[PDB]
């Protein structure tokens, strides 16, 4: 029989928001914990139709080769699939990039010819569609290795953005 | 009409296609221009024609020795060649910072700038200002002021976006077939699709009211979700706890009801393959797979049952399907409806 | 008494259940109303509103009042009293030109999303948008143009999570917390002594009184609480200025814990009967190899305590027995067959409906 | 052996007040210090029965997706638990939210000099804290192990929907 | 509303004005010579567009061309 | 003629009626409980205003509220 519960829905929404917040976190130390959400043995990650075999590699790429971001959840819907022991979530959200010219470390690209960190300047909004395949165990407040499927793709881009995909 | 042909001639003569360079330097020296008699009002006109001609693609411009005290006369350049990579303003009389302020956050792709012999070069704040005004500036007065490597890495993602991803080519073929067939049937006759849904199979629609930024090309700043709002299952927007429970439809019957609740549409997938993006992945937990398809569709007819204006829409649809060798059954179908906007994968 | 029955009819006619819309536009045009009514035009509006309110089984999220020939809101000002959670409203084709009247509706219709003033003169005023945005906090669309982003508006006026009554790390802690809670409370109600087996010589227990009175707007709040029996034992560091007492108010060992247990009123907790009236949270406590159980709820005051001012004291009001709301936190250490309470922290406060209620 | 000390009580109470002050502070700069109070390796956070594994996400969500707040301490009690190396605090307080419709940045939801916040009606809060005893020795780095924050009563007239 | 005419050279001004007033059903009241191209003002825009229709008409061994101050 | 009384709680109806009959020297002959507020009928309007005079009076730990119901 099919599972339909408002509690589960709120859990899903807030968890999704938590995932996006986790993405938005620039500090490199805590990264190790983020990886805890993804299944270590078998996980399927996709970013702009480019795959990632292991969550570690994907988050390393995110931490190293991507500027600080700010996500904003616009929409989320989910279907809990009986017998699968899992649920699938169709998510839509907005994204802002730190277009300061500074990496997560805060290092500028300016060649030098010369403790309060400066604030990032947020660029135009990007459109994102994120598909999540998660274990139902999150309904039992268990989040260890629950994310099996992660499909993140850009649906529309603003031209005036300094970011080039 | 008389002047424009001549100016057009001068431009065409002064443009080189191979180097993609427009040499508007030292116009006062050109005998053709002196022959006529010419003076301030000429630049913007030339810019207007430069935009109008469209047979000139410019990545570099030379404006050396035009006796310009201020950028005002040539400001329209920013409107004409916004994607300009190189600019030379050497041997000119620019001395104050006011003029260049028009060009902040413009010429975002400007790499080289030459302000040689211009008084501003004396000022201490020169470097800072030039670096501020032109975000992606690499060379300024023939010295490197920004590292290209870092600059490139920072303002771009590790991977170029791709329109398609398939685990296996076979999955590609199958997914394409499924998409086309399902969508054609979805367009022309809604009922038949019910053959693909089991009694436990579920389907729901979620409306994303977000309006894309105006800067997005061909975005619909005034969307109309009249017909969808009634069936929308957006957990983020709708705070009502019971409705969300109700919005979900299980079984071919209720699925048919919602299929009837939605407007009659048409997907030009085969006609315009570049306007769609698709991803297909394995779903081991159900021994099936997931197809996520991003695109757009036109609204042909009002819903068969009972803001409300018909308009082109953008969509994100995700099918969880479990294969059976004879025919296929959709475990789950998740649709998202949003205002039209050109694909980010587009070029 | 006879007249009202007709108006009831007119309303039912003007209400649509499917669209949840009450069409109260153009009453002067309705032929049914002209033969029966009009020089009484002023007395019908509020009466109809009251009659709309009294009659259940009609829920309105949208109301249309287009073309009612109103120069002023007065006749319909009472609408705010009838459908405070109204989401859509249309006042088009009317002769309203001044803002003074609308001031009646400030801080009312807090859930209003759309407003239509298309043919009303006020549309001319420059401060129109500003004033309207002032008057209706959650307004999204005004005259069919978007004046507020639903996204931000939603994010601003809501927390990241909808409140839930229960949280358990793992199901074991859930079952364990439930069992412990029900049993402990039953014993706490009927026989305080039995609980003493759960406290070690090092175990500690204290009570903190929150004299604070909840806002009247809170549903079923006790605006005049009486903490007579508790105030003597209160260990509230913020409130009680006496520093010497606070040392004494803490009870260690089964003896002092029992003494304070006898000092507190005799109670009854309906955990099994009224489960919806309680919220609980349980988390791991690694530093003690145990768990923390926090329980928020209410309890009824059945009997005066087993045990027991300068100018004026009255036993009748201050010591009146009344239901109280409470927050109790048990720090517990598990053993194979048994459990030991490392710490027990109670908060007693005026009764108030749970924030977790829906 | 069990600790009962007035000095420690004052430290505890004032620290609680400091935590609430930290919560109420909208300035984004100071946030960096706030995260210092929580143990990075092992921490248990709860907000309206919704868990948070690590303090950063919680504090980001608090900074971004919650409006400016004003806490008013109504009650505090604490137990220092021997052998645990920690103390547990039962706290109760009232809360007011900025119902102006502006986030901590002061950004409106409206489509087109520091502003004053419009305080809404009071909310009831129960807060349980697990802290290290080290605070008695003037050490505040990674002291917060347990943070259980829940609303006990809400005013109906508030525009905030929990 | 400012009218310019070129390729009238080798022929007289008055004949040109009358010729235009004949063919184009529009008259210019005050016309200035100004070197190679004739300048004139017409009362209304309708006459200016009507006048602009007669562009490239053969006149005195060449084809006249008409233009306006602002495109 | 139709009388409604609120804030009579903490005392019995009989006490309320007798209290009114004592102090205001006017009686409601048939008085119905009807949930939170007491309903009764008094013979005349004069008796109703006279009864309405006794509005802010203290009664059983509270202050009575009287109303003449149009319903
Ligand atoms: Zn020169
Ligand atoms: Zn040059
Ligand atoms: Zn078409
Ligand atoms: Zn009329
Ligand atoms: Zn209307
Ligand atoms: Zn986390
Ligand atoms: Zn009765």
């Amino acid at each position: 029989m099919v599972m339909n519960d408002a509690n589960q829905a709120q859990i899903t929404a807030t968890f999704t928001k938590k995932i996006l917040a986790h993405l938005d976190d620039p500090d490199s130390n805590k990264l190790a914990q983020f990886v805890q959400l993804f299944n270590p043995n078998n996980c399927r990650i996709i970013f702009n139709a480019t795959p990632f075999a292991q969550a570690t590699v994907f988050l390393q790429m995110w931490q190293n080769q991507v500027v600080q971001t700010q996500h904003a959840l616009t929409g989320v819907d989910y279907h809990a699939i009986p017998g699968s022991g899992t649920l699938i979530c169709n998510v839509n959200c907005k994204v802002r990039f730190d277009e300061s010219g500074r990496d997560k470390m805060g290092q500028d690209a300016t060649v030098p010819i010369q403790m309060n960190k400066p604030r990032p300047l947020w660029g135009p909004y990007f459109g994102i569609s994120l598909q999540l395949i998660i274990d139902d165990r999150i309904f039992r407040n268990d989040f260890n290795g629950v994310i099996s499927g992660f499909n993140y793709n850009m649906v529309y881009k603003p031209e005036d953005s300094l970011l080039k995909i | 009409s008389d002047t424009i042909s001549f100016l057009r001639g001068v431009l065409l003569k002064r443009y080189d296609p191979q180097t993609k360079l427009l040499n508007l330097g030292a116009l006062h020296s050109d005998p053709e221009l002196i022959q006529k008699g010419v003076q301030s009002k000429m630049f913007p006109a030339m810019m207007k024609l430069a935009s109008t001609e469209k047979s000139l693609i410019v990545e570099s411009v030379n404006l050396a020795d035009n006796q310009l005290k201020d950028i005002s006369a040539i400001s329209t350049l920013a409107q004409t060649f916004p994607n300009l990579k190189n600019l030379c303003l050497a041997n000119n009389q620019i001395f104050r910072f006011r003029s260049l302020e028009v060009w902040k956050n413009k010429f975002k792709d400007l790499r080289e700038l030459l302000m040689t012999n211009n008084p501003i070069t004396t000022d201490k704040l020169y470097r800072t200002e030039m670096l501020r005004l032109f975000p992606k500036l690499v060379v300024l007065d023939n010295v490197i002021v920004r590292d290209e490597q870092k600059l490139q890495t920072v303002y771009s993602l590790p991977m170029k976006i791709q329109q398609f991803f398939f685990e296996n080519d076979a999955l590609g073929q199958s997914s394409t077939d499924f998409a086309t067939n399902f969508l054609n049937l979805w367009d022309n006759n809604r009922e038949q699709l019910l053959n693909l849904y089991s009694p436990q199979s579920q389907f729901s629609v979620s409306v994303d009211s977000t309006i894309p930024p105006s800067t997005v090309t061909d975005s619909d700043q005034t969307p109309a979700f009249g017909y969808y709002m009634s069936s929308s299952r957006n957990i983020s927007k709708v705070s009502s706890e019971k409705s969300i429970q109700q919005r979900l439809s299980i079984g071919q019957e209720s699925i048919n009801s919602i299929f009837k609740t939605l407007p009659k549409t048409k997907h030009h997938l085969q006609e315009q393959p570049n306007e769609y993006s698709m991803e297909t992945i394995s779903y081991p937990q159900i021994n099936g797979f997931v197809i996520t398809l991003h695109g757009f569709f036109e609204e042909t007819g009002k819903p068969e049952l009972e803001n409300n204006k018909l308009s082109k829409k953008s969509f994100d649809r995700t099918w969880v399907i479990v294969p059976m060798n004879n025919s296929v059954i959709i475990a789950s179908d998740l649709l998202t409806v949003r205002a039209y906007s050109t694909g980010a994968w587009k070029t």
